[PDB]
RNA sequence: UAAGGUGAUAUGAACCGUUAUAACCGGCGAUUUCCGAAUGGGGAAACCCAGUGUGUUUCGACACACUAUCAUUAACUGAAUCCAUAGGUUAAUGAGGCGAACCGGGGGAACUGAAACAUCUAAGUACCCCGAGGAAAAGAAAUCAACCGAGAUUCCCCCAGUAGCGGCGAGCGAACGGGGAGGAGCCCAGAGCCUGAAUCAGUGUGUGUGUUAGUGGAAGCGUCUGGAAAGGCGCGCGAUACAGGGUGACAGCCCCGUACACAAAAAUGCACAUGCUGUGAGCUCGAUGAGUAGGGCGGGACACGUGGUAUCCUGUCUGAAUAUGGGGGGACCAUCCUCCAAGGCUAAAUACUCCUGACUGACCGAUAGUGAACCAGUACCGUGAGGGAAAGGCGAAAAGAAC
RNA sequence: AGGACCGAACCGACUAAUGUCGAAAAAUUAGCGGAUGACUUGUGGCUGGGGGUGAAAGGCCAAUCAAACCGGGAGAUAGCU
RNA sequence: UGAAGGUGUACUGUGAGGUAUGCUGGAGGUAUCAGAAGUGCGAAUGCUGACAUAAGUAACGAUAAAGCGGGUGAAAAGCCCGCUCGCCGGAAGACCAAGGGUUCCUGUCCAACGUUAAUCGGGGCAGGGUGAGUCGACCCCUAAGGCGAGGCCGAAAGGCGUAGUCGAUGGGAAACAGGUUAAUAUUCCUGUACUUGGUGUUACUGCGAAGGGGGGACGGAGAAGGCUAUGUUGGCCGGGCG
RNA sequence: UACGGUGCUGAAGCAACAAAUGCCCUGCUUCCAGGAAAAGCCUCUAAGCAUCAGGUAACAUCAAAUCGUACCCCAAACCG
């Protein structure tokens, strides 16, 4: 079921307090996918490369901060990022 | 457009001159007409945009003639 | 008390947008242009 | 490497692109985001052993 | 086509540090030699909190021109300069007066 | 080719390499997201929505393919209707857009000048539109001369601010003949014998290349001043290399070059052999472009403003002879001379430079020179078309000032 | 029932003062007219320069109007300063 | 062993000027006689930059109003926390669309920005923050209107317009209460629901449009009834005895 | 209690009266100036198809993609 693509879509986990506080408390992951990566490819790809029982992934596309310094403007990419739950068998 | 189909008698322009030589510029309509001109090859009627002088064309020579002609340069009638 | 800009995204667009310039010979001239003296900003978008 | 990599079967040469991609790039994608990969320099390799292996199965 | 390059002892012709010898430590892309213990410039170093903090002033080896140098002979006892000659099938380098190899 | 590399602001981290799968520099491939003629449909450009077939799959599904429009060409298959055409499914092939000038054509001003202004001027200029090609257009006489003879077009210099034209004002302004650059001619409106032999238009074959990477490439030392020597001072030496640049001040000989001799695995642009799907030679007999030339009316182009106005083009209405003919020789006529319209294709001299090199300036040197030496068509201004800046230099070396 | 009456919202703009390098390139303060209609208003359209639109003032058409704005003819022309 | 340039001084020519040299400057300059000029500026309400003047003058943007204590800090009228006081309350409160686009929240920093100061900030510099089967958009459908195969028309450009296809400001399926973050919640969690499609087993069984009909589907004003949001007052419950 | 708040528990949790410009009411009366369109939806059959394919229930399962979501929004964040 789509291979080898699977493989580009998940970036990296997401470090925050937020991230942090909804490891134990509501038990999910929060991280880092690509511009495209649809909620089926992001659990497609959690249930194979993390091997883990995914319930739901929710995503939000954030925006790329204007950073002007020295001289010139200069914005930020604008990555999305990817709330997935976990099933009750769950892992770090 | 004001185009004869037979001899390309398109509308050209020049100047409406008055009697004190005021050169205002005006321009030449062709005498056009939407005749059918019917064709004894194929039994049929055909109807071509033509100028008065097109016609004498057309009875100076064939009408399929003139039809080979209009064909050659990739027109429709 | 009431100036003469009072913007809209899509009046801005359908007026002056790349598509808009595109639809017509003259609106095409304009950004032929835009490119010829090589600006950044060949239309509104 | 290349030269060694022509000689090779066109299902047997996927295997080593999905070795490249499965572990590889994805794991020093990842552990390079945390902060624990100390060898920047194996990110770059394994993405060109990857353009040449993508390049070497295009034979058509 | 390089006349000089790393492990190859030079001379000063121009400068400060003129008629010092040394070998080169790293030619740059910029056209400079660094040799050692010839330009001691002594800069002074701000301690950076990261990593080391020594701060204190030091005596750094600057960058001198490649045409500042020439190579050592070791046989006349003098500077020399360079050609390229096809000794076998190889372009290799030699002395301008007194013929040999390096 | 190569001993040092991982473009720059721009140090650092982690690593490649050092006689050859580092880097770099070329040839030919590969990948080439999305928008953009955009072309599956749409749309507020860089977004949204699809169908038919193919291969796979563990139910969820992906995957690659293909579908724009018109133009010709073919098959289809089909109305009102007999035949049929009109139409409609699929198929090849081509076109679509962009780009600085230069070219040909279709349209086409006004200010201004005339010391006002209407003819005239500005001027078929600006501008708009269409089609091009490396050039384009023009072109082998129905040319123009004067009883002498010349032999296609184009461009330069004369003839000549002459002859003319002109509210005979303002102004506009020829040709003949001459000197040059460059030279070249042919195909059709067709019938005998005889036929691949001149010719080209390809697949090409031959060297010579040229080009996009390159290699070698000469001979200086010592003192003095100084931060530093290339400088002064004194003696050398290479020169088919004293073009030029760099180097701590002004370098023939420190370095990069320069003159000179050599280079190409691969792609290509040339000029000659020449196997060739494919194309027609010599010579007979007879053809010679009709709604045409000319004319009336109205415009236009000719230097020539209808004037005594030849010449050409035509919107309009007409109308010959057709080689024992017709055009022209500047109203017109008659004699002479000269050409042969009513169909085509033709290189060179000529115009231009968005662009790629090299080289040169009695060109500029940061209020100059491009608007722009600098992250400039940027900031900023404007709904928008569009307008549009300012801002260069530490030092030989950051040795950029530890404490 | 009403182009009815009074009167907030809303729309207007009669008077006065303030302001006139303003708080504001047309406003503020106190009064003022209409306020179920020829009303008013949001969103999107359509009409283009000798052209539009105008319950008509030469009004309005991006703070510009007895002929907009931007680029071009263009260094128009100037017996004037 | 100190060029041009800058800045003084002393001579000198009838003038435009010229000569020499002190300091600064740190590398170019140029006799003579010829040649060519972007060849000399005080004025053009000149053009660009710099700097004066008025002048330490006006002003500091609603006359809704502050007062004191403590905190941190180099420093507090303005920042924080506390207690009073005042002002708005069909708003100067709370939610949206349009339009902005990170201004949100936390940590830090006051050079500039803030018409004063500033430890504070919509300021600078880091990090974090937007979680949807149900809300909205996209999507099915259309008005005004736009585009428009063929088509008719137009010197060329192109104009108009048919089948179609776009175009909401309109029509068409369904989720609430509570809790929760420094910053999001009809989205996360907690409870309890609902709608539309796809695909299987069972038991029945006559289904099917580019077509027909129904519905969607509609104006103003007025009047009256029935309700609800919401309020008030009792009761009830917990606290109060000033 | 880092003196911000977390953790735990948690009594009554009713009645009348009033009352909208809200809702029934896209209704009713009335008046004339006589008041969009088209899908979804419901229904009937043509061209078709007859142990088919379709409907219809019932339960199951599967799914509900993508984009916006912060914050100001009568304002110090929009137009000036
Ligand atoms: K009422
Ligand atoms: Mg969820
Ligand atoms: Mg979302
Ligand atoms: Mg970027
Ligand atoms: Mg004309
Ligand atoms: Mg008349
Ligand atoms: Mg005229
Ligand atoms: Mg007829
Ligand atoms: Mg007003
Ligand atoms: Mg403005
Ligand atoms: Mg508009
Ligand atoms: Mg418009
Ligand atoms: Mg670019
Ligand atoms: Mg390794
Ligand atoms: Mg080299
Ligand atoms: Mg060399
Ligand atoms: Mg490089
Ligand atoms: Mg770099
Ligand atoms: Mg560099
Ligand atoms: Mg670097
Ligand atoms: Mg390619
Ligand atoms: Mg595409
Ligand atoms: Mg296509
Ligand atoms: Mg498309
Ligand atoms: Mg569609
Ligand atoms: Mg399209
Ligand atoms: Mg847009
Ligand atoms: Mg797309
Ligand atoms: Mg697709
Ligand atoms: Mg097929
Ligand atoms: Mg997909
Ligand atoms: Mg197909
Ligand atoms: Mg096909
Ligand atoms: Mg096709
Ligand atoms: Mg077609
Ligand atoms: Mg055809
Ligand atoms: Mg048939
Ligand atoms: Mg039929
Ligand atoms: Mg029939
Ligand atoms: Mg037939
Ligand atoms: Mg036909
Ligand atoms: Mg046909
Ligand atoms: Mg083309
Ligand atoms: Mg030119
Ligand atoms: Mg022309
Ligand atoms: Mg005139
Ligand atoms: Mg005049
Ligand atoms: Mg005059
Ligand atoms: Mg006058
Ligand atoms: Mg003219
Ligand atoms: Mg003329
Ligand atoms: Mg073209
Ligand atoms: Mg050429
Ligand atoms: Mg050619
Ligand atoms: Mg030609
Ligand atoms: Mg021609
Ligand atoms: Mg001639
Ligand atoms: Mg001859
Ligand atoms: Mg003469
Ligand atoms: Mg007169
Ligand atoms: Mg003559
Ligand atoms: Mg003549
Ligand atoms: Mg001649
Ligand atoms: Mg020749
Ligand atoms: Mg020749
Ligand atoms: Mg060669
Ligand atoms: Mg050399
Ligand atoms: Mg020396
Ligand atoms: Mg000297
Ligand atoms: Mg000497
Ligand atoms: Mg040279
Ligand atoms: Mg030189
Ligand atoms: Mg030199
Ligand atoms: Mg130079
Ligand atoms: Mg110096
Ligand atoms: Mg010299
Ligand atoms: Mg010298
Ligand atoms: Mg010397
Ligand atoms: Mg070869
Ligand atoms: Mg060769
Ligand atoms: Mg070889
Ligand atoms: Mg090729
Ligand atoms: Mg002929
Ligand atoms: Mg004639
Ligand atoms: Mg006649
Ligand atoms: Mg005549
Ligand atoms: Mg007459
Ligand atoms: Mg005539
Ligand atoms: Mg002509
Ligand atoms: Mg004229
Ligand atoms: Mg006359
Ligand atoms: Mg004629
Ligand atoms: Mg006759
Ligand atoms: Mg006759
Ligand atoms: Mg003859
Ligand atoms: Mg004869
Ligand atoms: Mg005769
Ligand atoms: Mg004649
Ligand atoms: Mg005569
Ligand atoms: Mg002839
Ligand atoms: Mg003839
Ligand atoms: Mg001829
Ligand atoms: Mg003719
Ligand atoms: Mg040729
Ligand atoms: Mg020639
Ligand atoms: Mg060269
Ligand atoms: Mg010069
Ligand atoms: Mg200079
Ligand atoms: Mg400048
Ligand atoms: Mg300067
Ligand atoms: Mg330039
Ligand atoms: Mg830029
Ligand atoms: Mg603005
Ligand atoms: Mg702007
Ligand atoms: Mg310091
Ligand atoms: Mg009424
Ligand atoms: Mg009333
Ligand atoms: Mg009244
Ligand atoms: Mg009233
Ligand atoms: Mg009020
Ligand atoms: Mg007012
Ligand atoms: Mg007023
Ligand atoms: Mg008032
Ligand atoms: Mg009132
Ligand atoms: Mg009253
Ligand atoms: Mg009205
Ligand atoms: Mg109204
Ligand atoms: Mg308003
Ligand atoms: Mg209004
Ligand atoms: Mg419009
Ligand atoms: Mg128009
Ligand atoms: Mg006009
Ligand atoms: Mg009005
Ligand atoms: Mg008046
Ligand atoms: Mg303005
Ligand atoms: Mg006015
Ligand atoms: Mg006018
Ligand atoms: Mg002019
Ligand atoms: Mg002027
Ligand atoms: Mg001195
Ligand atoms: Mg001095
Ligand atoms: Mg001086
Ligand atoms: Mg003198
Ligand atoms: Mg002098
Ligand atoms: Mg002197
Ligand atoms: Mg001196
Ligand atoms: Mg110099
Ligand atoms: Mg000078
Ligand atoms: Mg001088
Ligand atoms: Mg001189
Ligand atoms: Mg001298
Ligand atoms: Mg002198
Ligand atoms: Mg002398
Ligand atoms: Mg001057
Ligand atoms: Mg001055
Ligand atoms: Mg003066
Ligand atoms: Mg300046
Ligand atoms: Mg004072
Ligand atoms: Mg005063
Ligand atoms: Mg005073
Ligand atoms: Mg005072
Ligand atoms: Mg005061
Ligand atoms: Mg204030
Ligand atoms: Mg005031
Ligand atoms: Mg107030
Ligand atoms: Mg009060
Ligand atoms: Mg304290
Ligand atoms: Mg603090
Ligand atoms: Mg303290
Ligand atoms: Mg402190
Ligand atoms: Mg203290
Ligand atoms: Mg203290
Ligand atoms: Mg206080
Ligand atoms: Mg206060
Ligand atoms: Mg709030
Ligand atoms: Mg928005
Ligand atoms: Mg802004
Ligand atoms: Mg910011
Ligand atoms: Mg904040
Ligand atoms: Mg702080
Ligand atoms: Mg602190
Ligand atoms: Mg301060
Ligand atoms: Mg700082
Ligand atoms: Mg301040
Ligand atoms: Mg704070
Ligand atoms: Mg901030
Ligand atoms: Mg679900
Ligand atoms: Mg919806
Ligand atoms: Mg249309
Ligand atoms: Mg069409
Ligand atoms: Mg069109
Ligand atoms: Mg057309
Ligand atoms: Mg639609
Ligand atoms: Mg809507
Ligand atoms: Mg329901
Ligand atoms: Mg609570
Ligand atoms: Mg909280
Ligand atoms: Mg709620
Ligand atoms: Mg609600
Ligand atoms: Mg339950
Ligand atoms: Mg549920
Ligand atoms: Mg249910
Ligand atoms: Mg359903
Ligand atoms: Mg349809
Ligand atoms: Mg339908
Ligand atoms: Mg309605
Ligand atoms: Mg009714
Ligand atoms: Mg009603
Ligand atoms: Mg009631
Ligand atoms: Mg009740
Ligand atoms: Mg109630
Ligand atoms: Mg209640
Ligand atoms: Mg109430
Ligand atoms: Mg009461
Ligand atoms: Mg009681
Ligand atoms: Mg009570
Ligand atoms: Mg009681
Ligand atoms: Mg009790
Ligand atoms: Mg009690
Ligand atoms: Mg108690
Ligand atoms: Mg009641
Ligand atoms: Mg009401
Ligand atoms: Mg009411
Ligand atoms: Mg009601
Ligand atoms: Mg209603
Ligand atoms: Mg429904
Ligand atoms: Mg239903
Ligand atoms: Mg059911
Ligand atoms: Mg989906
Ligand atoms: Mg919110
Ligand atoms: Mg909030
Ligand atoms: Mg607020
Ligand atoms: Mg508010
Ligand atoms: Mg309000
Ligand atoms: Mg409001
Ligand atoms: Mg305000
Ligand atoms: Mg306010
Ligand atoms: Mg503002």
């Amino acid at each position: 079921i789509r291979e080898e693509r699977l493989l580009k879509v998940l970036r990296a986990p997401h470090v925050s307090e937020k991230a942090s506080t909804a490891m134990e408390k509501s038990n999910t992951i929060v991280l880092k996918v690509a511009k495209d990566a649809t909620k089926a490819e992001i659990k497609a790809a959690v249930q194979k490369l993390f091997e883990v029982e995914v319930e739901v992934v929710n995503t939000l596309v954030v925006k790329g901060k204007v950073k002007r310094h020295g001289q010139r403007i200069g914005r930020r990419s604008d990555w999305k990022k990817a709330y997935v739950t976990l099933k009750e068998g769950q892992n770090l | 457009s004001r185009v004869c189909q037979v001899t390309g008698k398109r509308p050209v322009t020049g100047n409406n001159r008055s009697h004190a030589l005021n050169a205002t510029k005006r321009r030449f309509l062709p005498n056009l007409h939407s005749h059918r001109f019917w064709v004894e090859s194929e039994k049929r009627f055909v109807t071509l945009r033509v100028s008065a002088k097109g016609m004498r064309v057309i009875d100076k020579k064939g009408i399929d003639t003139v039809l080979a002609e209009l064909r050659a340069r990739g027109e429709k009638y | 008390m009431k100036r003469t800009f009072q913007p809209s995204v899509l009046k801005r667009n359908r007026s002056h947008g790349f598509r808009a310039r595109m639809a017509t010979k003259n609106g095409r001239q304009v950004l032929a242009r835009r490119r010829a003296k090589g600006r950044a900003r060949l239309t509104v978008s | 490497m290349k030269a060694k990599e022509l000689r090779e079967k066109s299902v047997e040469e996927l295997n080593t692109e999905l070795l490249n991609l499965l572990r590889e790039q994805f794991n020093l994608r990842m552990q390079a985001a945390s902060g624990q990969l100390q060898q920047s320099h194996l990110l770059k390799q394994v993405r060109r052993d990857v353009a040449r292996v993508k390049t070497l199965l295009n034979e058509k | 086509a390089a006349k000089i390059r790393r492990d190859d002892e030079v001379i000063v012709l121009t400068g400060k540090d003129k008629g010092k010898r040394g070998k080169v430590k790293n030619v740059l892309s910029s056209g400079k030699v660094i040799v050692e213990g010839i330009n001691l410039v002594k800069k002074h170093q701000k301690p950076v909190p990261a990593l080391n903090q020594p701060g204190g002033i030091v005596e750094k080896e600057a960058a001198i021109q490649v045409s500042n140098v020439a190579i050592f002979n070791a046989a006349t006892g003098k500077a020399d300069r360079v050609g390229f000659r096809f000794e076998d099938g190889k372009k290799v380098r030699f002395f301008k007066s007194n013929s040999e190899t390096i």
